[PDB]
C-alpha cells in the first residue's frame, strides 16, 4: 500500500532473533530462540495455550514449557519449529506479508550450504517474499563498522569469532571460529553457582542466570590480584534479589565469570582465549595491516559488554604486542544490533538490488545458484 | 559537511572510499541517509 | 595400644553413615542418618530415652521421633545434630578416641568449601584425630573400581551422577549432577501406593516402603510392553504382608518405581534420565575415549540394585550408541560399600600420608588450607 | 601370578598401571594387601 | 659389545623421528615428534603418567595431552622437550648407549647455523656419542635416489622444494622452499570438514583428519571436470566411520585437498604450486640439464602419496614443458624412508667416517667448526 518496497533485514541473532525494514534505526522484533513444551499439560476449562509461540511470551509464561534453540549451536538442527519462528515474527511482530517486502538474511561462516540452500526455498515458498538475499552476521556488523581495515572481535550474540580486515578486505584464511557463547558462560556460572551451596539446574534459572550476568557480571582487568582482592575484597559481595524474590550473594563470579574467554581451560576448551586469538591471526597478517589492526581493533557483541573488556584487550596485547606500534581496540555501545544496523544499510542499498536472490533465478538454477557467484 | 555533497558527488565506488576520509565513517550513514531520502 | 596406626575409613553414605578402619574389608558401622524427635514425649517414671541416639536404635523403636538427615539432599543443613552422630559413630560402634587413629572422609562433588570446612574443625577440635582427611565419594567407589578409564554411573546411597574417566582422568565439565535419590523413588512410590487405596504418609511408613523397594522394586527393561502385561499380568500381583501384619498387595509398581530415572517426567524433573544424562556426557568426550566408556560402563550403588539396569543400560545405549562399537556396563554387587573400600584402600595408602590434613598445616594456615592444593 | 612380586617390584607410579596391566585390577587390592602386611 | 661400530641413522623427520643403525633397511624408530600436556591432569591414588613421552603412546592415549612439535615448522623453537625426545628415542626404542655408536643427523636446508651448533654440542654432551655428523634430510634422499642427476620433489614429510641436480649436483640458487606440509593440507581439510557441518578443532581430531587424508584422499588428475562429476559423482561419497564410530562422510575433498599444492590459492599461499615451482627451477636450470630433469624427475615424500600426484606431474609439465622433451617423473614407493635409507648408506660410508664430526675437532674449534668446511 506504498511505494516500490524497502528491505526486510531480519537478523537470527544466536540469542535472539531481530529485525526492521530497510534503513530502519532499530529492529523492531528482538526474542528469545526459545520453543516451549509444558512440561505437565494440565487439563482445563478450554484452551488458550499455543505449544511455541514462546517468542517474548513463552519465558514470562515459562516454566511448564522447557527450552529449544532451533540454531544452538549457531548452527540450525530443527526448522520447523523455525519456519514457525518467522511466522511468529512476520505476522506478530512483523506482522507482514513477506512476499510484499524483500527481505535479507544472516548466515553465519562454516555453514553448510544446504543450511541457507533450504532456509532460502523455505521462505521463498512459505513467504513468497518478493525475493530475498542473505548475508554474514559477522560481515553485516562489519559493515556496520564503516571501519574498512582491521579485525573484528566478533563475539556477539552467542558465537565468537575474529574478522581481519584491509578496506573491507578480509581473509577467509585470517578468520577463525569460537564456539564459546553467552551459553557457555551461562553454563559455567550456572556451576559455579549450584556448586557454592545452590540448586541451579531449571531453564527459567538458566534465563534468571544469564540476567544476572548481564546487569551484574563484569571482568577484571587483572586476575590474580582481583582474586586475591575476593579473598576479603568486601566491595565484590553484593547479593541480588534472586527474581523469585530471596536475594541471591554474588562475589567474585561477578567477575571471572567471562574471563575464561581469554582462558577455556576452567570452561575447559584446548582452544586459546579471544586476545590470542586475535594476535596469532594478526600474525598471520601482512607486515603492516597489523598497525592498522591496532587501531582498527573492533570489538563487537552485547555479550562482550564487560567493563574493561577493550582495557583488558589493550593491556593483554600490549603484553604481546610490540609497545613499538600502538593499540586501539573499538568497541561500540551498539555492538550487538551493529549487525543488524549493517544489514539494514545493505539491504537497504538501493544501488544494490543485483545481488538479490530473486523467484527466478532461484526456480530456473533451483537452490545451488544463491551459493554459486552470489549467497 | 560537504559530506551530504560530495558522497552524493564522489564516485560510488569510492562514496565508501571518500566517505571514509571526508568524514563520513558512517557511510553505512551516508548510504541510509541517502536512502532516507531514496528509502 | 598398638603400632603407629591404622587409618579410620569413615563414609558419610547419604542414607547411612559407614566406616571401619584403614584396609577393612568392610565398614564395621551402618546406620540410617536420621534424627528422632518422640513426637508426644510421654512423663513416665523415670527416663531412658536419649532424644538423638537413632543410628540403628531409632528406627527399630520409631514412631514418636520423627526423621532428619543432617545432610538432606547430600548436603548438610544441620551439625551439632550431625557432630553428635559421629560421637555415637566413634563412641557407640566405632567407640573409639579419634585423636588415636587417623580418618579419611567422604565428600560429594559440588560442596560449598565452607562445608568441608567446618566438618574439618570441628573434627579437628571434638574428635582431635590425629589429623585427617577427606575424598569424594564418587572418587573413592572410583579407586574401588579401579578401572582407571571410563565413566561410573554413581547411582548409590542418596544421589546419582557420571564419573567419566581414562587411566584414573575424569572431566569435572564432563561430570553432572542428579538430585535423584532413593529419597526420590521413596515420595513417588509412596504418592503411589496411598494414591491406589492406601495411607502412607508416616515416617516409619517410609522406611517400610524403601524397604519394600528393596526387597520387591525391579525394573523392566522394556517399558510398555511389560505394563500391557501389567494389564493382565498375573505374575506380578505379589502382595507383601505389611510389616504391621497385613500383607500390602503389589503390582507393576514393584518395577515402574524407578524407571523415572530414565523418565523423570512422572517424578516432574525437566532433567534427563540417567542413560542419556551418560550418553551427552559420552559425547562431550573425546573422539575414542568413548569405546572404552562403554567397555567402562561402570555402574555403581545399591539403591541401583534392581534387576536388568544393566541391561537396561545397554539396550538403551545400543538404542543410542552406534552399534559399531561395543558397550560393556559394569556393575559390582559390592557397588555401595565400594565406595567404603576405595576409601579403606586410599586412606591405607601409606604410600599416601603426605596428602593428610594435620593439626599444624591447618591451624597455620586456618581452615582454607584443605581446600587449597588439596582436599 | 607375580602380580605379588611385580607390584613390590614395578615403579609404583607404575604400580598403579601393571596392576592394572599384569592382571591386578584390583591395585586396590594390591595395595590393600601390600597393606596387610603393612596395614 | 662387539666389533669397532655401527653408525646411528637419525632422522628428525618433520611428523615422526625416525632412525636406525648404519646400513639398517629400516629405521627402527618412528613415531610423532608431539609434546604432550595433560589438559585438567586429574589427581588420582598414586601416578603412572609422564608429561611428555608422547612418542607412539600419547596419542593412543591423547587428548588430555595436548601436540607439540620443537620443530613446529621444519624448524625448532623449543629443544629441552626436543632433547628428552631424543633420549626416548636413544633409550626407549633406541634404548642405546649413544656414547657407543657415531650418528648422522638430519638438517633441513636454510636453517640457521646456531640450530645445528646447539643440537651438536648438546648431542655430544647429553649423549656423549663416539662422535656425530649431520646431512641435508633432502640431500639424504637424494642419495637414496642414487640419480645423480635430476631435481627431486622432496615433498615429503612436512616440507616441500625442489632439488635439481646433475651427477650430484645442484643449484643452491635452484633450490627454493614450500612451506606448504602435511600439517598445512591438515589445516585446510579440517577447515573444510568443520564448515560442511563439522566441529573439527580438537587434537585427536587432528590426527584423525591426517589419518583421513593418508588412507582416503587423493587427488585427481584434471580439477573442473572431476568437480563437475562431484556435482553427481556417485562414486566418491565413501563415508568413513569416524574412529569414535560413527561413519563421517566424505566427498570430493577425498581429492581437492592437497592439489592446492599446485594451487595455494585457497589455502592462500601467493606461492607457486609444486610443478610450476619445479619448472621456473627447470628454466633457471642450464639448456640441456633440463632433458634429463624430465627423465630424473624424481619426487619425494610419503605426504605425496597420492594417486595419479606423478601422472598429474607428466600432464601440467606436458603443459609446461615442450613436447619436443620427454618427461619422466620418479617417485618410489619407498620415498617419506628413503631419506633415512640415504642416511644409513651414507653414514655407514665407513669409506667417509674422515667427514665425521668428533669430540677434539669439535671441542678446539667449538661449535662453529662443524659449519666451516664441513657439517
Amino acid at each position: 500500500d506504498d511505494e516500490e518496497t524497502t528491505a526486510l533485514v531480519c537478523d537470527n541473532g544466536s540469542g535472539l532473533v531481530k529485525a526492521g525494514f530497510a534503513g530502519d534505526d532499530a529492529p523492531r522484533a528482538v526474542f528469545p530462540s526459545i520453543v516451549g513444551r509444558p512440561r505437565h499439560q494440565g487439563v482445563m476449562v478450554g484452551m488458550g495455550q499455543k505449544d511455541s509461540y514462546v517468542g517474548d511470551e513463552a519465558q514470562s509464561k515459562r516454566g511448564i514449557l522447557t527450552l529449544k534453540y532451533p540454531i544452538e549451536h549457531g548452527i540450525i538442527t530443527n526448522w520447523d519449529d523455525m519456519e514457525k519462528i518467522w511466522h511468529h515474527t512476520f505476522y506478530n511482530e512483523l506482522r507482514v506479508a513477506p512476499e510484499e517486502h524483500p527481505t535479507l538474511l544472516t548466515e553465519a561462516p562454516l555453514n553448510p550450504k544446504a543450511n541457507r540452500e533450504k532456509m532460502t526455498q523455505i521462505m521463498f515458498e512459505t513467504f513468497n517474499v518478493p525475493a530475498m538475499y542473505v548475508a554474514i552476521q559477522a560481515v553485516l556488523s562489519l559493515y556496520a563498522s564503516g571501519r574498512t581495515t582491521g579485525i573484528v572481535l566478533d563475539s556477539g550474540d552467542g558465537v565468537t569469532h575474529n574478522v581481519p580486515i584491509y578496506e573491507g578486505y578480509a581473509l577467509p584464511h585470517a578468520i577463525m571460529r569460537l564456539d564459546l557463547a553467552g551459553r557457555d558462560l551461562t553454563d559455567y556460572l550456572m556451576k559455579i553457582l549450584t556448586e557454592r551451596g545452590y540448586s541451579f539446574v531449571t531453564t527459567a534459572e538458566r534465563e534468571i542466570v544469564r540476567d544476572i550476568k548481564e546487569k551484574l557480571c563484569y571482568v577484571a582487568l587483572d586476575f590474580e590480584n582481583e582474586m586475591a582482592t575476593a579473598a576479603s575484597s568486601s566491595s565484590l559481595e553484593k547479593s541480588y534479589e534472586l527474581p523469585d524474590g530471596q536475594v541471591i550473594t554474588i562475589g567474585n563470579e561477578r567477575f571471572r565469570c567471562p574471563e575464561t574467554l581469554f582462558q577455556p581451560s576452567f570452561i575447559g576448551m584446548e582452544s586459546a582465549g579471544i586476545h590470542e586469538t586475535t594476535y596469532n591471526s594478526i600474525m598471520k597478517c601482512d607486515i603492516d595491516i597489523r598497525k592498522d589492526l591496532y587501531a582498527n581493533n573492533v570489538l563487537s557483541g552485547g555479550t562482550t559488554m564487560y567493563p574493561g573488556i577493550a582495557d583488558r584487550m589493550q593491556k593483554e596485547i600490549t603484553a604481546l604486542a610490540p609497545s613499538t606500534m600502538k593499540i586501539k581496540i573499538i568497541a561500540p555501545p551498539e555492538r550487538k544490533y551493529s549487525v543488524w544496523i549493517g544489514g539494514s544499510i545493505l539491504a537497504s542499498l538501493s544501488t544494490f538490488q543485483q545481488m538479490w536472490i530473486s523467484k527466478q533465478e532461484y526456480d530456473e538454477a533451483g537452490p545451488s545458484i544463491v551459493h554459486r557467484k552470489c549467497f | 559537511e560537504d559530506v551530504w555533497e560530495i558522497l552524493r558527488q564522489a564516485p560510488p565506488s569510492e562514496y565508501e572510499r571518500i566517505a571514509f576520509q571526508y568524514g563520513v565513517t558512517d557511510l553505512r550513514g551516508m548510504l541510509k541517509r541517502l536512502k532516507g531520502m531514496r528509502r
